[PDB]
């Protein structure tokens, strides 16, 4: 199947030829080629784009079309970050307070300098 | 189209058919006292079917088991591990003992 | 070689002798223009370099980019930034002519030919020219060890510290430059070896000479760039302007 | 009491005190610590140590469950004086 | 030996190429043996002056001064800590 | 009602004979238990 | 004597192997109870920390 | 005569450099068996400094040359091992220790060994000098050159596309 | 350790067990190398395709159908086993 | 730190498990779904694959146990209010690596066969240089976690120096806060599920192969890596080519 920048390139192509490109990952590995692992035959015409539709190209996945795969994977993120935001309601309320520091909080010990306890002073007493 | 219900083409395409379902059942089933199961009842709707004279209702029968294979796909099939799509395919290729070509008259 | 090696750099070396000793205050006026257009030679450059057929075009290509940064760093108006640049350019005239050889002199003088699908799987039969590829290729793209990465990382250093956006967006430069690269490399060194190509010689002895010379400098380099701060402790901050 | 005597600032640097363990309970940290210096840090070496500062740190744990307990009690109070 | 196939003798790597396993590699591997042992003691040897401890290598006097230094520095500049400007 | 019987299960039988019973498939699992037990026992003991 | 469809035999393993199996699993089994039996109360949940209401 | 730090940094470098300077000299096996030793040595040197760093707990530094002085920025060549970089060399020079006494029985009937052997502590010496840094640049350092390393690795069956 | 070599006779010792213990073939005595799988063995326009299928499992191969369709002879089968380097 | 040092020790024996099976078939396959029954034929194997497993649930004594469940007891022992949740989907995590470990154990080596016969004629355990690496690393990832413990997870132990916040300790909290049920439920619910899913797969196998259409798509997406691969190669790999190629 030619995609959109295979048949935007048509005004172009003038006396090259306009091949349907069809990706070799998908080709028969079982048939016979003078290059196995490319799957070509020697004098196979190359579509202009072959950069993209020879075996070095990124892979196919043929079991999900690709907008059907998209619905999938944003949907789990959704369903994930959702739930997570919804769960955060049900929570239970803490049974102690956080602990607690001696000599007003360290602001000396954590940098402090009297006028700084706001910034480096840790929880009260 | 036309086609035949008891000719060669047909038996290349049932024979395929029956290949492919026979490993989507090995594939998509671990245990093996229900895949022998599942391809016993596989033969059976096939068998079934094996009578069939009418070539509508024959394309219309090829064009549900199309689908069926079609629904019942594989993401991960089982392939065996020196077979192309395996995991030691292309591992290590012998190289083709070729001879040295030369390309200049001074450097070796 | 030369070309790539010392007319590239000779712009490098226009600016800082022409442009920024004269010309300070229409510089610091003009440099964010600058900086569009670097960024833009950066990313769109190497994106380009993603889709060409040929060997030596693809090296070409490359070295424009690294040109690019250097630009973001020589005018960025910081001694790191200018220390950089100068290096970069050196490091590039190392190893940018050492890609030329591999795939104008080397690769070209056996098949005559540069056209990247004819070419697979060099590892096999070409085993010592593999490693250069690899080598040269790492060093192409700013693995550390090198004088590229010392470079790259003072003149993006200059570039985010003169304008923090755009020196930041063009550290993008660190993946694009490997994706041109490795995706020529993998299909040069990988595979099984290819079917339009005969076997030939290795790499000879003065082949090896040159990129082993290419080599030690940019490891030189890369490994203590110091040495190259008793020429330029001066010139890091002969062409800054700041009151 | 069941908290043993607060270190003086001098003392909690003299001994290199993680400012999270500047706590009322650091005293009994300093010999675990020593003794697990001495021992290597091993489990089958300081288990009195260990043993008395976590019980003294569970002192420290029921006393803010105890702090909870009045902040919400106070909570309450002020919702039903709120009605 | 076991699941080997044909090689051309004349590819020449640095590292072995095909079962590389010639007949004199207990000689080269004396050598081999020799010339790393004396390179790690080369390196550890000349390297044991620049090794150091973390701690206890200047005097906290010595710490001491430099931040009442740092303190005499900061109030002639006339500068204020961090937060304090609220 | 809804039964057949395989016409490859001469070939399919050996899956479920000697050494792949319900029985020998699980024997070899947990190896070392009775001896663990036993010396636990003792340890106990030699409290 | 391969019975290619026939009741496989059983397996020739090595004595070093059916010695080093059953040094293992009891190593780990012993390992487990011994664990258990030192610290049962931590990892059931037994101690109760909370104070007194 | 004894640098725990030194021998650390330096074994393995050599594991994997006199492979690639002398393996058609050597052969896989001497190879093997030698690049597995140094590692052992490595793993044993380590475990002795975890045992004196839980005594003491005073970390050595070895402080090298001169990377970069120009302005402002000092960055030399400065290592260290302290209690997390002790705990990584733990783990890395125990599973490379066993990693290459396992890797002699699986790729025996593998022609090249030799890399294979150079590359397993290529990436065991970049994993020692990323952790034991003490300046983000030498961690930078290990950080690229164990991605080559991978790379590599995961492509010495070069003659598998979907490997590369 | 994986000390292993296959063999025509070994290939044929598993195909005609493969093959008695098949119960939809006429019975046993017609299964030789020369033995035709639709005439001699009587077998449907299926039961090749499950005794290709066994064979595929039995040597750990794969059959495409182009190499599939073409056996029809019991030595086929055997060559073809013979002519895949990985037939286990 | 303490799960990155465990996790190395059995991962690797993990790993090294697995390769020692893979050269137990004659076709070296890597599918689970081609092993069967190797238990009597790889038993070395697979009591060291079970202790690396079970290193890995976080069953009692082992390492994965002191390395992995005080993260699921911290994420309640966390000062935050919105951490909670996050201890069930920890808990999760944990019963499914119960699940994805169990299925390795049953298909590989409790399962009816599944390969030809060949294959077990010719199954066996490999050389020493396999199988020393294999012992050490067991005994590594049964006791190092004990040994290690009061060094890394202990009540001030001060060897990672590391400088936290004294708002952000939450240790202490940690181990004290932590009531029955949520310090049990981990264990029980690994204890538990293991047991299901060796059951379920040896008695009631129908409920893993019910050819459903709609759990099967499930099973895809999951089988493709949460269609992550396939996102990523042609939203941004294959458009980056094109907008490369324009
Ligand atoms: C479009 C303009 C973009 C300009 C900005 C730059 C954006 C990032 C770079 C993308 C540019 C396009 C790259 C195209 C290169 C493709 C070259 C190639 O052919 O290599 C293919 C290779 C995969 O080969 P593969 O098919 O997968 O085989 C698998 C079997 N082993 O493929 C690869 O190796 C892929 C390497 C690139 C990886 C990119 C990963 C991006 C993912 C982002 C995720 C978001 C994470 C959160 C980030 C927060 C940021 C604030
Ligand atoms: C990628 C990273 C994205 C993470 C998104 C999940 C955030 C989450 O699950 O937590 C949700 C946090 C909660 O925030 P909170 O301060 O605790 O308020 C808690 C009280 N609510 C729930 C009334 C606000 O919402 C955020 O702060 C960002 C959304
Ligand atoms: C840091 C500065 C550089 C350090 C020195 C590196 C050069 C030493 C000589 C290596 C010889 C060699 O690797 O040979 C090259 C190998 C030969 O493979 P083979 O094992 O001999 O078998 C032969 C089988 N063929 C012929 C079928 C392949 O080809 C390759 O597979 C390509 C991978 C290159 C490995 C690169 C080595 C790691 C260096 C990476 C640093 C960025």
């Amino acid at each position: 199947i030619r995609a959109s920048f295979d048949k935007a390139e048509e005004p172009m192509l003038g006396d090259y030829p306009d091949i349907d490109p069809f990706p070799a990952q998908l080709k028969n590995p079982y048939k016979k080629y003078d290059d196995q692992q490319d799957r070509r035959n020697l004098e196979e015409p190359l579509s202009v784009n072959d950069d993209l539709y020879d075996m070095w190209s990124p892979d196919r996945f043929t079991h999900f079309k690709n907008q059907d795969a998209l619905k999938y994977f944003i949907g789990f993120l959704t369903i994930f970050f959702g739930a997570s935001y919804v769960a955060t309601y049900f929570v239970p309320e803490k049974a102690a307070i956080p602990r607690e520091f001696p000599y007003e909080g360290l602001w000396k010990e954590s940098g402090g300098t009297e006028k700084s306890k706001a910034f480096f002073g840790q929880r009260s007493e | 189209s036309h086609p035949v219900p008891f000719s060669a083409a047909n038996k290349k395409l049932v024979t395929s058919m029956y290949r492919q379902s026979l490993k989507l059942a090995r594939n998509w089933i671990s245990n093996r006292q229900l895949f022998r199961q599942k391809a016993v009842e596989i033969r059976h709707k096939f068998d079934q079917n094996a009578q069939i004279s009418n070539p509508r209702l024959l394309a219309r029968t090829l064009d549900e088991t199309r689908a069926h294979l079609y629904e019942f796909r594989h993401p991960d099939p089982i392939v065996p591990p020196s077979f192309p799509g395996g995991t030691k395919y292309e591992r290590n290729v012998p190289p083709r003992m070729e001879k040295i070509m030369q390309h200049n008259l001074y450097e070796p | 070689m030369i070309l790539a090696g010392l007319i590239l750099k000779l712009a490098l070396y226009a600016i800082l002798r022409l442009l920024l000793p004269l010309l300070c205050e229409a510089q610091i006026l003009y440099t964010p223009m600058i900086y569009i257009i670097s960024l833009l030679t950066i990313i769109l450059t190497s994106l380009a370099t993603l889709r060409q057929i040929d060997l030596k075009v693809i090296i070409a290509y490359s070295s424009i980019s690294h040109m690019g940064i250097a630009i973001l760093g020589v005018c960025s108006n910081t001694s790191l930034g200018i220390y950089g640049s100068i290096v970069l350019g050196v490091a590039h005239g190392f190893v940018s002519p050492a890609l030329f050889l591999i795939v104008g002199g080397i690769l070209y003088d056996r098949y005559h030919i540069r056209i990247v699908n004819y070419y697979k799987g060099l590892t096999t039969y070409m085993p010592q020219l593999a490693t250069y590829i690899i080598i040269l290729s790492f060093a192409n793209i700013g693995t550390p060890l090198t004088g590229n990465f010392t470079g790259e990382f003072l003149s993006l250093q200059g570039g985010f510290i003169r304008n923090p956006i755009i020196g930041g967006i063009s550290c993008i430069s660190v993946l694009l430059a490997a994706i041109y690269q490795l995706k020529l490399t993998n299909k040069l060194t990988g595979g099984i070896s290819s079917i339009y190509m005969h076997r030939t010689n290795d790499v000879t002895i003065r082949e090896k000479f040159i990129m082993n010379i290419l080599i030690i400098s940019t490891l030189i380099i890369g490994i203590c760039p110091q040495i190259m701060y008793n020429l330029l402790y001066w010139t890091v901050n002969n062409y800054i302007y700041i009151i | 009491a069941e908290f043993p005597p607060l270190l003086s600032q001098e003392d909690m640097k003299k001994h290199k005190i993680l400012l999270a363990y500047r706590d009322r309970c650091a005293a009994l940290l300093v010999p675990l610590n020593e003794c697990r210096k001495k021992n290597y840090y091993m489990p089958w070496a300081c288990g009195h140590e260990r043993h008395e500062y976590e019980m003294c740190e569970v002192a420290d744990f029921q006393r803010r469950v105890k702090a909870m307990d009045k902040l919400k009690a106070e909570k309450i109070e002020q919702a039903k004086a709120a009605a | 030996g076991g699941g080997r196939y044909p090689f051309p003798k004349d590819v020449i790597s640095m590292t072995g190429g095909w079962w590389a396993n010639p007949s004199n590699w207990k000689l080269n591997g004396l050598f081999a043996t020799g010339i790393a042992v004396g390179l790690a003691l080369w390196v550890s040897t000349a390297t044991l002056p620049y090794t150091r401890r973390r701690e206890g290598i200047t005097s906290e006097s010595d710490i001491s001064k430099w931040n009442a230094a740092a303190g005499v520095w900061r109030e002639r500049h006339g500068k204020i800590s961090t937060g304090e400007a609220a | 009602a809804p039964q057949l019987k395989d016409p490859w299960a001469r070939r399919e039988a050996w899956r479920y004979q000697t050494n792949f019973t319900r029985a020998n498939r699980f024997k070899g699992a947990a190896p070392g238990f009775g001896i663990a037990v036993v010396a636990f026992g003792a340890y106990l003991a030699a409290e | 004597n391969y019975k290619w469809n026939g009741p496989l035999p059983r397996p020739h393993v090595s004595a070093g192997h059916r010695i080093a199996t059953k040094f293992l699993g009891a190593t780990m089994f012993f390992w487990m109870f011994l664990r258990i039996k030192e610290e049962y109360p931590a990892m059931l949940g037994l101690h109760n920390f909370y104070p007194p209401k | 005569m004894y640098n725990a730090i030194s021998l650390i940094i330096i074994l393995p470098c050599i594991s994997w450099l006199f492979p690639l300077f002398f393996g058609r000299q050597l052969g896989y096996v001497f190879v093997t068996r030698m690049t597995s030793t140094l590692i052992i040595i490595t793993t044993l040197i380590t475990y002795y400094y975890f045992y004196q760093l839980l005594g003491n707990n005073n970390p050595i530094n070895l402080e090298l040359f001169n990377y970069l002085n120009i302005d402002y920025l000092d960055i030399n060549y400065n290592f260290e091992i302290d209690a997390l970089t002790i705990t990584m060399l733990l783990a890395i020079t125990t599973i490379s220790s066993m990693v290459h006494i396992y890797s002699i029985g699986y790729m025996e009937t593998d022609p090249h060994q030799v890399r294979f052997f150079s590359l397993l502590s290529m990436f065991t010496f970049w994993m020692i000098i990323l952790v034991t840094g003490s300046n983000y640049f030498v961690l930078f350092v290990g950080w690229e050159f164990i991605g080559v390393t991978s790379y590599l690795l995961i492509s010495f069956w070069v003659t598998r596309l979907q490997a590369m | 350790s994986s000390a292993h070599v296959l063999t025509k006779d070994m290939i044929q010792e598993r195909i005609v067990a493969l093959l008695e213990s098949f119960d939809k073939v006429n019975d046993a005595k017609n299964i030789t190398a020369t033995a035709n799988l639709t005439s001699d063995l009587g077998l449907d326009s299926l039961d090749v395709v499950e005794v290709v299928m066994a064979i595929e499992e039995e040597f750990g191969l794969e059959i495409p159908d182009h190499d599939a369709d073409e056996i029809k002879t019991v030595q086929q089968a055997i060559d073809y086993v013979s002519a895949q380097p990985a037939a286990v | 730190l303490f799960h990155l040092l465990g996790h190395a020790f059995f991962k690797a024996l993990l790993f090294m498990s697995a390769g020692s099976i893979i050269h137990s078939i004659l076709n070296e396959s890597q599918d689970i779904r081609t092993y069967g029954g190797l238990l009597s034929y790889l038993p070395y194997t697979y009591i060291c694959i079970t202790i690396a497993s079970l290193s890995l649930m976080a069953m009692p004594g082992l390492t994965g146990y002191y390395t992995k469940d005080i993260i699921i007891e911290s994420t309640y022992g966390s000062y935050s209010i919105s951490n909670y949740v996050v201890y069930w989907i920890a808990y999760l995590s944990a019963v499914l690596t119960c699940v994805y470990s169990m299925k390795i154990l049953y298909l590989t080596f409790y399962s009816n066969p599944n390969n030809n016969t060949i294959t077990y004629y010719n199954a066996h355990e490999s050389n020493i240089y396999i199988t020393l690496p294999m012992f050490i690393l067991a005994i590594f990832a049964m006791f190092a976690g004990w040994i290690l413990k009061d060094i890394y997870l202990g009540v001030g132990t001060d060897f990672v120096g590391t400088h936290i916040l004294p708002n952000n300790f939450s240790y202490f909290d940690t181990e004290f806060s932590i009531t029955q049920f949520y310090k049990l439920l981990p264990l029980i619910s690994a204890i538990l599920v293991s047991i299901l899913i060796v059951v379920l797969n040896e008695f009631f196998a129908i409920v893993f192969n019910l050819n459903n259409k709609y759990i099967n798509t499930v099973y895809s997406i999951f089988n493709q890596k949460l269609v992550s691969d396939q996102i990523l190669n042609h939203f941004i790999i294959f458009k980056g080519l094109v907008t490369s190629g324009n």
